[PDB]
């Protein structure tokens, strides 16, 4: 998984 | 049928009306599929941001089905970034948000809303709607039809 926007 | 070929009819832009038929066989289909969570959320994901109303309309509809029949496997792939950062897009006016609809808007933000409500385990839910408000996208909190199986 990456990070929010 | 396959999972897009389920949402596909669930989420037809000729439908005249929502086809719950196709709706509950899209979740039962994702039941099924050793990775139906995975693969549902990017389809709906897509769905959600199409140019035609009627469509992410039905795929909003068709993704709250999936809340209440999918269980936590689902719940886990709505609670990330990846799917999340997805949703953001279509409120958010630096992204799609100056050409979505209000009605489409709102719903999204209903379920964000929701969702941090019913699912207080998923962290990311909350952080993602925190930001939505911390940035104006939500002037406040909104109402929500009444559910007593949001905890």
């Amino acid at each position: 998984d990456d990070h929010l926007l | 049928e396959s999972l897009e070929s389920w949402l596909n009819k669930a989420t037809n832009p000729s439908n005249r009306q929502e086809d719950w038929e196709y709706i509950i066989g899209f979740c039962d289909q994702i039941n099924k599929e050793l990775e139906g969570p995975q693969i549902a959320v990017r389809l709906l994901a897509h769905k959600i941001q199409s140019p035609q109303e009627w469509e992410a309309l039905q795929a909003l509809t068709v993704l709250e089905a999936c809340m209440k029949n999918c269980g936590r496997r689902f719940h886990n792939e709505v609670g990330k970034f990846r799917f999340l950062n997805e949703l953001i897009k279509v409120v958010s006016p630096k992204y799609l948000g100056d050409r979505v609809s209000e009605k489409v808007k709102t719903k999204v933000i209903e379920l964000l809303y929701s969702w941090t409500m019913a699912l207080p385990e998923e962290a990311k839910i909350k952080d993602a709607y925190h930001m939505l408000k911390r940035q104006g996208i939500v002037q406040s909190d909104p109402p929500i039809p009444v559910d007593r199986t949001l905890i």
